[PDB]
């Protein structure tokens, strides 16, 4: 009783894998099969199920419209073709014989990773913003910090205030420049990889999200926010 | 099998008077788990003492407890007149609980 | 905090009898419950005990396989049950919750007298 | 069915009180009198009661040792002495007949307040929640402004005395890592932890010393 | 440079307590020493100071008149007389070297407790309700045990006049109470209900057990 | 129901005092009382425990011979004499009703703070050692460290080797003076708060527990040791 | 150049000990003379010193007031003298010359073991709560195990709430008997040496540190508690 899968790897956004998996030891034409996968450091997640052929085959929204399961009893092989594929299906994909109330998932494949990017060995600009969150009162002052993984050329480093319902403002930019209409009370400050955007006294309209964006690469990232409450 | 022993049979007193009444084990009674009790004619039987020196809630202090290993004393320090009955004193250290057999104060 | 006795009376030798405790006033189903009897004109005599689920029930030599004590926890009722009874158990019959270190027969029953004659 | 109070007023701490009701329109002899006090802004508080005699008072311990209840049935009068009293005895002070299961307190007295008796420093934030190595700042705002700069930061850990950081505002005491930092001046003074340690998480104390009433503010966790 | 602190402990109210703090390693004769307490998850509180002598001794308005700081510079040791104590002084105190602008607080002794000290919680609920004239007003008691015999009462308080009686016994309408008030509840859970709110009706309101001798009052819910 | 606490606070080394218990409410000659303590943030610890005329007072191994448990059942009080009082008695004392079959400690006292403490503390000079434990072969490079809370004045730092049963032997005095007799393959470096004994390569006869030790002021401290297996 | 220690022993808690170290082969009456000693499996710590006529004797906090220092240059000994003697004393105490700046410690005792017990080994039945810590939210069910390294006789075990700064609260007793004043939401199960306490929908107010006891013998014990936060 084994389920004997194949396929996956690296492979580049948009492009198109196809997984397999054999079964010996059980009555494959009759039984249910699905497949599940399971992100980088994540939890389980069903992906697609496929039954008799009087049955419909089903699909989460995570893949419709994209991925088609698919089996082949005289091979007792079941399929999951994956196109137009995205770094958000990223995961260790398993298949996996569904017995219902005789088992549940009673038997896996061993699973095949499946990476889905375009970049090199070497990571994007990584910002880290703390605290999470600042509860602060009017006329007190808040003090954000962004931290990068790498140095920020030509301190190319923007904050930005982000309230409930609406769009991002700018209020920094290169580090230190003050953008058009924004109050003296906003100042940033710092170089390289440590950075700070400081309230000088804040009021009621300044509580919201705040955003640090490093754009001195053609990989553009943001911090995570920090949260004034 | 620990026997009691008590004595005397009979004490015959007068009011104010002290009686002193003695147990005596053919053992050790462990961990001193000796009891007395007073019973009246016609009555159940009610504790006055356990542990061989503890007075059981609401009797009064004129009743007091003493001794250990196989010798105990009851003492009643003041006779009343509603003291007047039979008394007998109870080892429950082992499995086999037993009874002096009483001794009655006229 | 009362056990409240029932049974008893006159019955011919060999006859039986049940008698029965009612507790109320203190958690019945953790305490030990004994009966003690007392011949006419005699001295108090330990009879039989019985603790919680797990522990061993005892009687004395003079009743061992003729009588049964046993305990309904639902009820709070202590039971005596007394088989082939002979003129020698002819007695007041007491029933009591043992508290060993913290008061002995700290609370008693009334009693009941149990007679055997022909 | 009356209650008629008396006493009161404003007292140095330390010093003493006494509080009368006088009672009329039931039979007062019998009657269980209690007192019952209210800080300003707070709740209902019960203090003391009295009842018939072969019966014992009853004290909170806030008032045992201090207050003395008691009653002249011949004068329809409830007494309360207060000795020893501290600023925290401040509240307005009721007399009430208890009924029990026959109205609870259902006559009150109208109540009499006895009243016994700077900078204020206030931190920000109340709480933060960090990581090793980020920077902690932290805030000192005061009502006036503090003259000379006498302004000092403690470090608190659970279950220890305080430990100085900096004084003078800007001043960092002996033995302190230099990722300590004070700044500011007036009113407005700050404490940066350029990056934190897993022993750095404590609370944080700003003081003022710059005058005859030193204050501190209120503390800021650092967890 | 050490100060070594002695004394404390558990007292009932009213008792005394004397506090003692000896130093070394500096010149005590010539330095201000202070006493600071912090009581349990509170901040820290300044409690009293001496100096040379020159001796205008400093204390709190908490504790001036009960309390007594004094030194003996022979013995290098300060003190701190404790008397007439309420629970509102159960706090660990602190002697401390004050050196001004030469380190302020920079000598601390590290702390004894004094705790003066020796039921049934009430809990109301919710804190505040904000309704208008004709709507109802729903009052919640949850006591942390059982009240025996229903002995729960709810009293009204408007701003500046004494509490009125407005249920006892869980159920009883009290005398001239308007019946738009109601009670109910059992054990640990009661309730007040104010059918239709009348513009007077808009104060504090306390729920109140008296099934016991120690009787406690819940927080009071403010009805603006 | 109830247990009225009084005594207890701060003592020195080697002191005594005496705590008392006040019961009210409830038959006090007839109960056995025991005292229960707890250390400060650690758990629950019996102490002693008395009861009736008859029975025997018992003790906890920590405090035999030390403290005194005893009673006066004319004033309902229950008492505890602690003599030769170290830093490990500090902790809550509780006085307790034990009820046994009948609610265990069903009654407490509300606990008092006993405290024995000299002065401390305090000023003295943290060594840390690092790593805990080195596993290594012989012919490999040992590198120790110890770090030092605060600066430790004309480097009077130590090293010493320490082979179990056996006295510590010195190895470096000064942070690098090498003692007689110590193989040259043994050497010490380092100034101010950073200190670092090298063993250049190991011999089956280095493998032992190392501590580093300053000696620049009246208090000496120890670091807590770095074993070589 | 040697020290020649003699002494040492097991003794009672509460009991006194007088440690000698006998100097030869340098100038005893000029040097300064340090006690260290050593809890069995942990490091270093530093006792006591002495030195010449103008005596400037110091302790370390845990020994001062109880432990006494001194010297007899006529016959080139050290002495210590212990008293108040505790468990926390149990350590090998060790002689040393003190050389400062010209070697550390360069010349140890061989060191002798004090050990100080009442003859403690253990019959105490050990209990053991699992886990340590719990995370919830208000609603959840919380089950705390406790166990016994023996048996418990007549199931006489008890469970105990406890809040910060305040005394514990009886829960359950008897193993699975409800204490007066306890909701129905706590329930204790469980015999021999399985127990089990359950609080079926956790409150806000529930949130404390929970320790089992038994009370089955003459040496009570206590579990080590388990907090729910």
């Amino acid at each position: 009783v084994q389920l004997v899968e194949s396929g996956g790897g690296l492979v580049q956004p948009g492009g198109s894998l196809r997984l397999s998996c054999a079964a010996s030891g059980f009555t494959f034409r009759n039984s249910a099969m699905h497949w599940v996968r399971q992100a980088p450091g994540k939890g389980l997640e069903w992906v697609s199920s496929i039954w008799y052929s009087g049955s419909n085959t089903y699909y989460a929204d995570s893949v419709k419209g994209r991925f088609t399961i698919s089996r082949d009893n005289s091979k007792n092989t079941l399929y999951l073709q994956m196109n137009s594929l995205t770094a958000e299906d990223t995961a260790v994909y398993y298949c996996a014989r569904f017995a219902g109330g005789w088992g549940a998932y009673d038997v896996w494949g061993q699973g095949t990773l499946v990476t889905v990017s375009s970049g090199g060995g070497g990571s994007d600009i990584v910002l880290t913003q703390s605290p999470a969150t600042l509860s602060l009162s009017p006329g007190e002052r808040a003090t954000l910090s962004c931290r990068a993984s790498q140095s920020v050329s030509s301190n190319y480093l923007a904050w930005y205030q982000q309230k409930p319902g609406q769009a991002p403002r700018l209020l920094i930019y290169d580090s230190s420049s003050r953008a058009t209409g924004v109050p003296a009370r906003f100042s940033g400050s710092g170089s390289g990889t440590d950075f700070t955007l400081t309230i000088s006294s804040l009021e009621p309209e300044d509580f919201a999200v705040y955003y640090c964006h490093q754009y001195s690469d053609i990989s553009p990232t943001f911090g995570q926010g920090t949260k004034v409450e | 099998d620990i026997v009691l022993t008590q004595s005397p049979a009979t004490l015959s007193l007068s009011p104010g008077e002290r009686a002193t009444l003695s147990c005596r084990a053919s053992q050790s009674v462990s961990s001193n788990y000796l009891a007395w009790y007073q019973q009246k004619p016609g009555q159940a039987p009610r504790l006055l003492i356990y542990d061989s020196s503890s007075r059981a809630t609401g009797v009064p202090a004129r009743f007091s407890g003493s001794g250990s290993g196989t010798d105990f004393t009851l003492t009643i320090s003041s006779l009343e007149p509603e003291d007047f009955a039979v008394y007998y004193c109870h080892q429950y250290s082992d499995i086999s609980p037993t009874f002096g057999q009483g001794t009655k104060v006229e | 905090v009362q056990l409240v006795e029932s049974g008893g009376g006159l019955v011919q030798p060999g006859g039986s009898l049940r008698l029965s405790c009612a507790a109320s006033g203190f958690t019945f189903r953790n305490s030990a419950m004994h009966w003690v009897r007392q011949a006419p004109g005699k001295g108090l005599e330990w009879v039989s005990s019985i603790w919680y689920s797990g522990s061993n029930t005892y009687y004395a030599d003079s009743v061992k396989g003729r009588f049964t004590i046993s305990r309904d926890n639902s009820k709070n009722t202590l039971y005596l049950q007394m088989n082939s009874l002979t003129a020698e158990d002819t007695a007041v019959y007491y029933c009591a919750r043992f508290a060993g270190g913290w008061g002995a027969y700290d609370v008693w029953g009334q009693g009941t007298l149990v007679t055997v004659s022909s």
